[PDB]
């Protein structure tokens, strides 16, 4: 006979690419989003500029 | 000549009538009433209520 070799995802190395998480109500969820905040630096020039 | 005093009998029969009223209940809800489609959440319980 043959024996099936199981594999568990978190034991691979690929898991370092994504932050998995349970979410047992994903079927009830319409469009969902995420927001980013960011502000840039600036330098104070002189002369004609 | 005189006349004797008259008697008589008679019968009256019944008749048939009936009432009715439909009561339709839905699909998604019959899933939740019987507990079959029920999921373990804090949101499915409220919809079942």
């Amino acid at each position: 006979c043959s024996t099936l070799s199981l594999v568990r995802f978190l034991e691979l190395g690929l898991s370092v690419a994504c932050v998995c998480t349970k979410f047992p109500e994903l079927s009830y969820v319409a469009e969902g989003t995420i927001q980013f905040e960011v502000q840039q630096p600036m330098i104070a020039r002189d002369g004609p500029h | 000549p005189a006349d004797q005093p008259v008697h008589n009998y008679m019968i009256k029969r019944l008749d048939r009538r009936s009432l009715n009223a439909a009561f339709s209940i839905a699909v998604e809800a019959l899933g939740l009433i019987s507990g079959e489609n029920l999921d373990g959440t804090h949101i499915s319980s409220a919809m079942r209520l």
